[PDB]
RNA sequence: UGCUGUUGCUGUUAAAGGGUUCGUAGUUGAACUGUGGGCUGUGCAGG
RNA sequence: CAUGGGAUAACAAAGGAGCAUUUUUAAAGGAUUGGAGAUUAUGGAGCUGUGCGACAAAUGCUUUCCUCGGUGUGGUUUA
């Protein structure tokens, strides 16, 4: 939205006041931190494993059951992606605008939003150095 | 793709050779599962790999890109024309 | 008595390697002070002191083998006049150092501040190994080139 | 004697009796019943206080135990604290997980580094919701008054008023007693819209 | 974006007193803009308020009595040593009769009087009369 | 590239230290052999450094891992010793 | 002389918003760790 | 330059899975008087591991994968 351009939308998840899991969710903590590793280790990130608990299995929340976030789950089970997720979408992003452009080289919208998402990657990159999310020398390559 | 996401999990849990010899090795032997060869494999070299794969019942999958395209995929920094999983790893 | 406490070691290549001998200039490494007054941990004969202001002479500098005429703890270099802190800002020189002083600098007539920086040159002993953003404490000595006019005291 | 298992090493010499009687209840307890068999055999408690409610009648018997058997003391708290007061008459009983609590640093490097839970206000609240578990809290204000006062009310679900209500003022005077801040209690029907029962 | 949520939070409570509204919701709270509302309140310029939980940066709902002219917060929280409550009072206040400048001070936030009393200096947070 | 090659043989230095100074003597770095020596010694002396503070690093792991071992054994024994005293 | 404006200016039409973005120094930057309690007397305290 | 205060701020660090219980006794192993310096050795205090007692622990090792009593004018709890 408000990065990189003109946009002002508001839609956005209200997380709940109340924070205790619903009574009629009988579902072990274990239990769920074992879904948690199993959908990772099917290749998922941890927006789309929360995406399936919330879903198909009733689990609003993962933290509100077990205590701990998603990431910090598979951080503690060697199964964290190797580079951060967002940052991996806008790579992924800005590789196939480049592929594109590849052939259409007078598509010059499509030139615009590419130096956005660079722009956007770089800060990123910035950000993630600095929390040592990232190498030093971590490098974006076009 | 599909063929991306299923590489990529590979190439973190499971185990493949890169290459058309190693890959024909793998083959003559039951340990491979699937074969995928880049759209840029010469005819005479695809034809071999194929009927391998035909005689030992093996999975064959055809990738959309060329060499570059397929080692960019596996996150290797040179070509390969033919990969083969020999171990599915947490895939399918 | 005194030829009883002349004791002869051997020349180490990771120190005499300045076409003139390395030596302390305060002892005379070949004889063994009776009464232990400058000897380190392995029982070679190394002068130093201690700089007062609380500052705690480094295990390095009481025990280690560098020559170094102008550190503060091994040699006749003192600490007088100021103490300041600082950043280490580089650390390219041999036995040098270029720190950074941040400080706001106060505007009368918009009531504000400004950023500004001094850089200083100093002399840094064997004894630290500061890198580049480490806090130092450094003290005034005399002037050691034409630049160095501080000693780093404590790597923090 | 087979029923001291049920409280720390430190009382088991010289007993008071009312942690005595607890650990006895707590025993019996450990073998009766069929929920209280299979997390009781690893749970022991370490004190048991008594606390005068004024203006009212009945007491409450304050259950102190560690807080490593939190989550143990969470699965049955219904059952328990309904067959301890089973076993007292004429007295309510509170199960309070022992917390300690990091006093605020005075430097700001020090600040940073304290244990989240340590803090005042998360063993305050956490301490509340030990008070009455079952029901969440629903609702958080503070009024502050013309005089620089403030007070705290807390909102419940209202559908649990007719298990809690005539326990909501001996859990005040105790959250008082323990914490030595005030707290009112008010009910919600409607916790989403806020919308406050007015009976 | 938002810079100053005491500045905010000032501002929409002049608003309100300007256009006569009896009650005015506040957001976000933090601990700055309560003791600067507690101040008020201690001098009687506003009624009563309650701060509402919301698990993030709480609301505020503020109870308005007509006595409030105008609040205001002073940006950047200049230096104000014992001998600049003078100045200050010269500057921005109606009169030397009523209004008061508030201080962020190492004994706490309070108004100019109280903080003269105690002889202690301090930033300038805001104003009201 | 000669004395490169040498002391790769001798195994004075790995490959990847053999690679960057083989690209920076054909850049130009190194003026004469001594030169290229000196660096070389250089290279060894930050290598020395930091093996010996790792080094150091691993026996703390060492130790630590050994402390929790026993502190987790212990206790197994102690809660074992405590089921047997009823 | 508030016609140099930190206090304290002007920029739709009087002079004055850069054609539009991106962006590095710079400047600026959201909450939160925190109501101390009892006892007596005293106050147009108040509901 | 010294020092009292800690509310508003700044600097630095961290990015939360490189993040790791207090004691008792016991055995097993590897500088001081002594007349004062010297020398020359016992004898220890002081180091790990093996036991043992006594506490704890912010997270459960007795684990985890292989109609009736009590309560406010019915609600819990077993039945
Ligand atoms: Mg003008
Ligand atoms: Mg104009
Ligand atoms: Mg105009
Ligand atoms: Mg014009
Ligand atoms: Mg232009
Ligand atoms: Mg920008």
């Amino acid at each position: 939205v408000r990065m990189h351009g003109n946009g002002r939308g508001k839609a956005s998840s209200a997380l709940p006041y109340r924070r205790t899991p619903p009574a009629w969710l009988k579902i072990a903590s274990r239990n769920v931190v074992k879904m948690v590793c199993k959908s990772s280790r099917k290749g998922m990130m941890p927006s789309q494993i929360g995406m399936e608990l919330r879903d198909s299995m009733g689990i609003a929340q993962v933290k509100n059951v077990t205590g701990r976030k998603i990431l910090r789950i598979l951080k503690h089970n060697g199964l964290a992606p190797e580079i951060p997720e967002d940052l991996y979408f806008l790579v992924k992003r800005a590789t196939q605008m480049r592929k594109h452009l590849e052939r259409h080289t007078t598509d010059r919208d499509t030139k615009y939003r590419l130096i956005l998402v660079e722009s956007r990657i770089h800060r990123l990159a910035r950000y993630y150095k600095r929390v040592k999310q990232l190498p030093p020398t971590w490098k974006y390559e076009s | 793709d599909t063929i991306n996401a299923k590489l990529q999990l590979v190439m973190k849990s499971g185990k493949y050779v890169l290459g058309t010899q190693q890959a024909l090795t793998t083959l003559r032997q039951g340990r491979s599962k699937l074969v995928v060869i880049a759209n840029n494999c010469p005819p005479i070299r695809r034809a071999e790999v194929e009927y391998y794969c035909t005689l030992s019942k093996t999975p064959i999958h055809h990738y959309s890109g060329n060499n570059l395209d397929l080692g960019t995929a596996c996150g290797k920094h040179f070509r390969t024309c033919v990969l083969s999983v020999t171990n599915v790893g947490d895939s399918d | 008595v005194a030829p009883q406490y002349y004791h002869a070691h051997a020349v180490d290549a990771t120190i005499q390697h300045e076409k003139a001998y390395q030596r302390q200039t305060a002892v005379n490494e070949n004889m063994h002070r009776p009464s232990r007054k400058h000897v380190n941990k392995s029982g070679h004969i190394r002068y130093s002191k201690k700089i007062g202001l609380g500052f705690k002479t480094p295990a390095k500098a009481l025990n280690g083998k560098y020559i170094d005429r102008k550190c503060p703890f091994t040699s006749n270099v003192v600490i007088r006049g100021r103490i300041l802190r600082g950043v280490v800002h580089s650390t390219k020189m041999h036995r040098t150092i270029i720190i950074r002083r941040n400080y706001l600098h106060f505007i009368k007539k918009y009531q504000r501040y400004q950023k500004r920086h001094k850089s200083l040159a100093v002399h840094c002993s064997p004894a630290f190994d500061p890198k580049q953003g480490d806090e130092v404490v450094i003290g005034q000595c005399r002037p050691l080139s034409k630049t160095i006019r501080y000693n780093v005291l404590e790597v923090v | 004697q087979p029923h001291l298992r049920k409280l720390r090493k430190l009382k088991r010499g010289k007993p008071s009796d009312l942690e005595e009687s607890v650990a006895k209840a707590l025993f019996e307890l450990e073998a009766s019943h069929k929920t209280l068999r299979q997390e009781l055999p690893r749970f022991h408690v370490n004190t048991v206080r008594e606390v005068k409610v004024p203006r009212s009648k009945k007491t409450v018997l304050v259950v102190f135990y560690p807080l490593r058997f939190l989550m143990l003391v969470r699965k049955v708290q219904r059952a328990l604290t309904s067959e301890l007061e089973k076993r007292h008459p004429g007295c309510l009983v509170m199960l309070v997980a022992q917390r300690q609590i990091t006093k605020r640093p005075t430097d700001v490097y020090k600040l940073q580094k304290v244990q989240r839970s340590k803090t005042s206000t998360a063993v305050f609240e956490n301490i509340l919701n030990d008070m009455i578990y079952p029901s969440d809290v629903v609702g958080r204000r503070w009024r502050c008054r013309t005089d620089g006062s403030k007070l705290m009310k807390v909102f419940l679900d209202a559908r649990d008023r007719k298990r809690i209500e005539s326990r909501l003022r001996a859990v005040a005077y105790v959250y008082k007693q323990l914490t030595h801040r005030r707290v009112s209690f008010g009910f919600m029907w409607n916790p989403k819209l806020q919308q406050v029962s007015t009976r | 974006t938002m810079m100053s949520v005491l500045a905010n939070a000032l501002r929409t409570i002049a608003s309100a007193e300007r256009r006569g509204k009896r009650q005015v919701l506040i957001r976000p709270s933090s601990k700055v803009v309560v003791k600067f509302l507690q101040v008020m309140q201690k001098h009687g310029y506003i009624g009563e308020f309650e701060i509402i939980d919301d698990h993030r940066a709480g609301k505020i709902v503020v109870n308005l009595n007509g006595r409030l002219n105008k609040c205001g917060a002073i940006c950047p929280r200049f230096d104000c040593a014992t001998t600049d409550y003078e100045k200050w009072m010269k500057n921005i206040l109606p009169s030397r009769q009523f209004g008061f400048v508030v201080l962020t001070t190492s004994l706490g936030i309070m108004d100019h009087e109280e903080a003269r009393s105690r002889n202690t200096g301090g930033k300038v947070l805001g104003f009201f009369y | 590239r000669r004395l490169l090659r040498k002391y790769r043989a001798d195994k004075k230095i790995d490959r990847h230290v053999y690679r960057d100074l083989y690209m920076r003597a054909k850049g130009n770095v190194f003026r004469n052999k001594r030169n290229l020596v000196e660096h070389i010694h250089k290279i060894k002396n930050e290598k020395k450094k930091e093996r010996q503070l790792a080094e150091q690093l691993a026996a703390k792991h060492l130790r630590d891992e050994q402390n929790r071992n026993k502190a987790r054994k212990q206790e197994l024994k102690k809660r074992e010793k405590e089921r047997e005293r009823a």
